[PDB]
């Protein structure tokens, strides 16, 4: 009855927000294409700080690729019939996730040893940070998934259950470990290189203004995950909208916050 | 980045270790004290260093005394005739490869490569890494040997 009439106004307003999604997506996919093949043509890439760059967006490529793979793992039938495809289809996109955060931090062990210690043997290491931690930490958790939690594609969310916090406490860490590094780079730009105009000095300011504006930008959207708003309609919509633009233009946010350091 | 250009193919250690005459030297290849004492090398050190006077020190101790090590070795550069000229001539990511060699073979065994330096100074890049691979310091240590070469003939770090 009316019930049905309210039930309805909740799928057209999903059905918006799934087209947003989808339509952030596809604009974020095509700008970091568009970056990445700007950054390959530079006989600059053979400077270490646009090998660090190519790398982190074709890290941000590769999630949001499989984003699309991943719609097709969201139907129901899908979902509980736990195919192998579609648990090795979670897998990765959840290595591309955590590599997301690895090389988000290699960047900024790159900012913290530039501005004290004065390219391509280097940049192993940063390959090895980038791509290399994260996949015996994925493995780690496909092991626990499969002992433990053999469910719902391994997307199941369920109320006491740890096995997610194998790769995500991870991810917490090098952020903690990144603030570190901002308030020390901060602390230095500040008192003794006051008056440098080396050009590494330059352009760690650069980064530092520009850091300061997409960690916001970012860093609502993770915030937002733990909210649960409520079932008021004036919240829940606004809620359910805003969500869904700061997540699927991400990549956007982040090709910007590319091409802008290659100043 | 000629701190870590050096790091890279020469070596860092951060306590004090005996070279295989029988000092005591730290770093990048800094001499304490040619006296079997090991006190002398630690005071020398403290001298140096401005804190505690320890076997260990500072990752950025190294390169504090690394620098100092930098300062002398272009002092010799600008003293000598024929390493002069070819120096200023030379650009920065040049210059790091020139130190490079010198903390190597001394600003002597660098001004016995009269052909290549003549080819450094007349830009003529291309040509004087033929004539620095002919050469026994070439065949004894390959891998320093082509980093060095290649930052010559581009001038970048793409190598490092
Ligand atoms: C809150 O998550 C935002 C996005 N993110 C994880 C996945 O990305 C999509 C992330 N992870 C890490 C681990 N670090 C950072 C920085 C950062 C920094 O924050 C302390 C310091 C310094 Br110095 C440099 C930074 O990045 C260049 C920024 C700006 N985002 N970010």
């Amino acid at each position: 009855m009316e019930i049905l009439n309210e039930e309805k106004k909740s799928k057209v307003h999903y059905h918006v927000a799934a087209i947003i999604n989808y339509l952030g997506h596809c604009i974020s996919l095509v700008a970091l294409l568009v970056a990445f093949v700007l950054f390959l043509r530079a006989r600059s890439i053979r400077c270490l700080r646009n090998i660090i760059h190519a790398n982190l967006i074709a890290a941000f490529i590769l999630r949001n690729a499989t984003w699309f793979v991943v719609q097709l793992t969201m139907s129901p039938e899908v979902h509980q019939s736990n195919v192998g495809w579609c648990r090795l289809v979670t897998a990765a996109y959840n290595y591309f996730h955590v590599t997301n955060f690895f090389w988000m931090f290699g960047e900024g062990c790159y900012l913290h040893t530039a501005i004290v210690l004065t390219d391509r043997l280097r940049a192993w290491m940063f390959i090895c940070i980038g791509w290399g931690v994260p996949f015996p930490i994925i493995v780690a958790w496909a092991i626990g998934k499969l002992y433990y939690d053999n469910e719902k594609c391994w997307a199941g969310k369920r109320p006491g259950v740890y096995t997610d916090y194998i790769y995500q406490g991870p991810m917490a860490l090098v952020l903690l470990i990144n603030f570190i590094f901002l308030f020390n780079i901060v602390r230095i730009l500040m008192t003794k290189l006051r008056a440098s105009t080396t050009s590494e000095t330059i352009q760690a300011r650069k980064a530092v203004k520009a850091t300061l504006v997409l960690l916001p930008l970012l860093g609502i959207t993770y915030m937002l995950a733990f909210v649960n708003p409520g079932e008021d309609e004036v919240s829940r919509v606004v809620f359910i909208y805003f969500n869904a633009f700061l997540e699927s233009f991400q990549g956007f946010f982040v090709s910007v916050f590319a091409c802008f350091l290659n100043s | 980045n000629i701190f870590e250009m050096l790091r890279i193919d020469e070596g860092l250690r951060l306590k004090i270790y005996k070279d295989t005459e029988g000092y005591y030297t730290i770093g990048i290849g800094h001499l304490l004290t040619k006296s079997p004492s090991l006190s002398v090398a630690k005071s020398e050190l403290d001298k140096a260093i401005g804190r505690n006077s320890n076997g260990v020190i500072t990752k950025d101790e190294a390169e504090k005394l690394f620098n100092q090590d930098v300062d002398a070795a272009v002092r010799g550069i600008l003293r000598n005739a024929k390493l002069k000229p070819v120096y200023d001539s030379l650009d920065a990511v040049r210059r790091s490869a020139l130190i490079n060699m010198v903390f190597q073979m001394g600003e002597t065994g660098v001004a016995g490569f009269t052909n290549s330096l003549r080819m450094l100074q007349q830009k003529r890049w291309d040509e004087a890494a033929v004539n620095l691979a002919k050469s026994r310091w070439y065949n004894q240590t390959p891998n320093r040997a082509k980093r060095v070469i290649a930052t010559f003939r581009t001038g970048t770090w793409d190598a490092y």
